[PDB]
RNA sequence: AGCUUGACUGCGAGCGUGACGGCGCGAGCAGGUGCGAAAGCAGGUCAUAGUGAUCCGGUGGUUCUGAAUGGAAGGGCCAUC
RNA sequence: UUGAGCCUUGAUGUGUAGGAUAGGUGGGAGGCUUUGAAGUGUGGACGCCAGUCUGCAUGGAGCCGACCUUGAAAUACCACCCUUUAAUGUUUGAUGUUCUAACGUUGACCCGUAAUCCGGGUUGCGGACAGUGUCUGGUGGGUAGUUUGACUGGGGCGGUC
RNA sequence: GUUUAUUAAAAACACAGCACUGUGCAAACACGAAAGUGGACGUAUACGGUGUGACGCCUGCCCGGUGCCGGAAGGUUAAU
RNA sequence: UUUUGUAUAAUGGGUCAGCGACUUAUAUUCUGUAGCAAGGUUAACCGAAUAGGGGAGCCGAAGGGAAACCGAGUCUUAACUGGGCGUUAAGUUGCAGGGUAUAGACCCGAAACCCGGUGAUCUAGCCAUGGGCAGGUUGAAGGUUGGGUAACACUAACUGGAGGACCGAACCGACUAAUGUUGAAAAAUUAGCGGAUGACUUGUGGCUGGGGGUGAAAGGCCAAUCAAACCGGGAGAUAGCU
RNA sequence: AGGGUGACAGCCCCGUACACAAAAAUGCACAUGCUGUGAGCUCGAUGAGUAGGGCGGGACACGUGGUAUCCUGUCUGAAUA
RNA sequence: UAAGGUGAUAUGAACCGUUAUAACCGGCGAUUUCCGAAUGGGGAAACCCAGUGUGUUUCGACACACUAUCAUUAACUGAAUCCAUAGGUUAAUGAGGCGAACCGGGGGAACUGAAACAUCUAAGUACCCCGAGGAAAAGAAAUCAACCGAGAUUCCCCCAG
């Protein structure tokens, strides 16, 4: 599902409103892609589904460090 | 993002080197071909530590290097056995090793890599001028020494 | 026609007319003003139409308020849109 | 390639007395030369067609200072500069051309695998485009929720408030 | 041929034929938040949408309005 | 019952028996009544449990002013000869009742809107796999032979067996009339009628689902009432109407 | 207390007040063995794509209001007693 | 615990028992077909059909046991591709389904009220979904206060319509 599989960012749902203020049911999709990361350390590419915040996180941590995010939460990749 | 380099890299830098770059670039390109690092404040240190102990290791090896230039011009006139032919014409020669193993026995712990003669490989009974190579940039001069055997 | 700003500010005994919200008439009192020699007259126009509640917001004023305290924002009050 | 900042470093001056298109302010008695000048033969650019900077070749033992004028000095030379101009170095854009490495592949192939899914891998074709997320202008009876007054010799029309 | 099963079978719908118009294939279009699928194991002599309605003789004028197609200079104009 | 007015030929009731509609909770005010009285009363809770404890609170004995603030006064205005509201009526807590508030708020009753399910055993369209069409006509293309032509054209006989072709049972349909209409039947029966090798008809099973399907299009059909199915729920929707 | 008994029962029956009871399994409690868990001490360390911010929404009694505080879909992004 | 018993409609029959294996009551065991999560595969529930291993004074098929998926772990294996990694088999352990209300969370109406209606209301209600426990959730201040101080969370009464 559209789940970023780093910051757990999902689709959240909020209203259109509009200038009369009414409000429609709507949601908000995370910003998602399917990346390629080289993983040095495996000599091999993950591909993760992330947000493009959760690429941030990515450069700031290192992807040794979310992968072993995954595996603690048992989570596969 | 900043990021340390690596290796040197057009239009950035040399190694060690920090600047800032497009994520991107860094991310899909400069990293994982092994290029540069990102500048977490450990990595900045670790080269900070590393700038440092190579500038020590690059002064006290000055140091060192320095020690044997005062020590090269200190004996200042060396003595090498050599038979030298009529005339004056050495029937051989006398070579790196023969002076290196000449000072380095007489003193200074000379290689033969570093010393450095011109044309002459010295044929001839006299005195002879002989610059040295001890660091990059410091050299210094003994005279040589033909006694005929 | 001359001089002029009473087309004044604060009030108001007592009345009229309204289911109400309201609307009207009012001598007199205080301050200050115009006209008249003076008595006096003037709180718009001979009278009766010419109008839009509240909310929200704007502008000016202000011995009010001011979320720890001093300020400020915002609110009140008075004037007005 | 280019507009707007930077930096080296090079172009450029007709108050008059004159060796004559006097750049102000300073160090200021030797610079400049064979890493090759004076001189003439010509090329270019600027221009007040007075001359100025300047490539090439030729040439081969000089152009030089208080030597006097001029408010201010020697084209012997040197430093921050301005009158302006060019071009190498930089920040941000602008635009373009390529690249590959993100990403796309509903081309071929390999393995998982007696599999027209999927995944990994190879390769070809594309490629920072496409596409998607958030924001934003336009469109939008496709869908949706509603409004669309009262009086009235019935209602509606007309009229009215 | 079809149709209001149960008051309408018809002149209504369809029809072969005609025209306009979209669509270069991962087609347009359609069902699907998506994945997947129909179109089609088709490929412009094909597929969709719209109108007309065998055939014969034919189908004139109007682009101001509304709709659509094309345009880049100017004005106006969003987030930022 | 409803009405200006009903014997009214306006409504409702065949009759009897049983059931069937102004309640309840909490706020609030007034009346009656009781307690205490410038005071009255406690709530949760404690509890020795209808006692007693608990006075946190609430109402009242002070108002005026938007407020600061002043205070039996205050505000208004620079100030009132004054003017507005107040000062000179005892309240409070139970208990019964009258009203109101919030709640279904006196009972019954819509047409409908929303949500989650169940339905293609009827029927629409499609998919796969099977079955069916007595009997009688017409006689396309093609082919052979003959005549014919320079050669084709053409032409006769024969052969051949096309078609949403013709007549007509089964089978599919449903144009007219009578009957029936508390039917034999919630759509039929009788006499006639149209299609009947086709865009035909039919068995078995499958797929499409409700703002959805399917529709040679009638708003037709989707299990005997479809301009939005059925069931359960929001649910006692709402009903200024009867 | 209540019920039953051929009509209404303290004394007919079953009960009730009170007093008692478990071979076995189980609850809960103190005690204790066990495998495991670590106690107090000194010197440290102190939670970053976070707080904050721009855009869109949501939550706070508070409807964007002069609107603090919270959450965050999107773009960003600190200080370090 | 006992002098009466073999549940009911519900008799009868044939029997059991009376001082302690009649019956009755309670604790602990045994047995517990088939369907159903249903779990060897299938399926129109209570049925159809298997593989492997064991057993036959008869070693036939009949009978008995095991064989679902997923997750964690381990052993043995093992590609594209050299190592590796994916993959594959087996074993151990766990989960699955059901069911009142309360409970945390992901989604989330409309009628209705506003005497119409869209902001607003109804209401984070009804409903759908996920998960847990005897309770759940919350919880030891980057909380309040107001210059005095308080000292996590939860619940009740006030503050106050
Ligand atoms: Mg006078
Ligand atoms: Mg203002
Ligand atoms: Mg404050
Ligand atoms: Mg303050
Ligand atoms: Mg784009
Ligand atoms: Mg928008
Ligand atoms: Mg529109
Ligand atoms: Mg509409
Ligand atoms: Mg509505
Ligand atoms: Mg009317
Ligand atoms: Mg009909
Ligand atoms: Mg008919
Ligand atoms: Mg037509
Ligand atoms: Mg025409
Ligand atoms: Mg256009
Ligand atoms: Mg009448
Ligand atoms: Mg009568
Ligand atoms: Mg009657
Ligand atoms: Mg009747
Ligand atoms: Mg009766
Ligand atoms: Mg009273
Ligand atoms: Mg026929
Ligand atoms: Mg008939
Ligand atoms: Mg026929
Ligand atoms: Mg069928
Ligand atoms: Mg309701
Ligand atoms: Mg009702
Ligand atoms: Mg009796
Ligand atoms: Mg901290
Ligand atoms: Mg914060
Ligand atoms: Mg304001
Ligand atoms: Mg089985
Ligand atoms: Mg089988
Ligand atoms: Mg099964
Ligand atoms: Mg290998
Ligand atoms: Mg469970
Ligand atoms: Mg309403
Ligand atoms: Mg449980
Ligand atoms: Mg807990
Ligand atoms: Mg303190």
């Amino acid at each position: 599902s559209r789940v970023c599989q780093v910051t757990g960012k999902r689709p959240v749902t909020g209203n259109n409103r509009s200038h009369a203020l009414n409000a429609t049911k709507r949601r908000f999709l995370p910003n998602l892609h399917s990346h390629r990361f080289w993983v040095e350390s495996e000599k091999r590419f993950v591909t993760l589904r992330v947000s493009a915040k959760g690429m941030r996180v990515i450069d700031k941590k290192g992807i040794d460090t979310v992968l072993a995010e995954l595996r603690a939460r048992g989570e596969k990749y | 993002m900043q990021v340390i380099l690596l290796d040197k890299v057009a239009n950035l830098g040399s190694l060690g080197d920090q600047v800032n770059v497009k994520a991107g670039y860094a991310r899909n390109f400069l990293v994982p071909q092994g290029k540069a690092v990102p500048a977490t404040k450990k990595n900045i240190e670790f080269f900070e530590a590393r700038r440092a102990e190579l500038e020590a290791k690059l002064a006290e090896v000055l140091a060192a290097a320095n020690a044997r230039a005062e020590k090269i011009n200190a004996l200042e006139t060396v003595t090498i056995a050599s038979k030298a032919g009529d005339e004056g014409k050495l029937f051989g020669s006398i070579g790196t090793r023969d002076i290196a193993d000449a000072v380095t026995a007489a003193g200074v712990e000379v290689a033969k890599s570093e010393v450095r003669l011109p044309n002459g490989v010295l044929r001839t009974t006299g005195e002879h001028e002989v610059s040295f190579q001890v660091h990059s940039e410091v050299f210094a001069k003994v005279i040589v020494n033909v006694v005929a055997e």
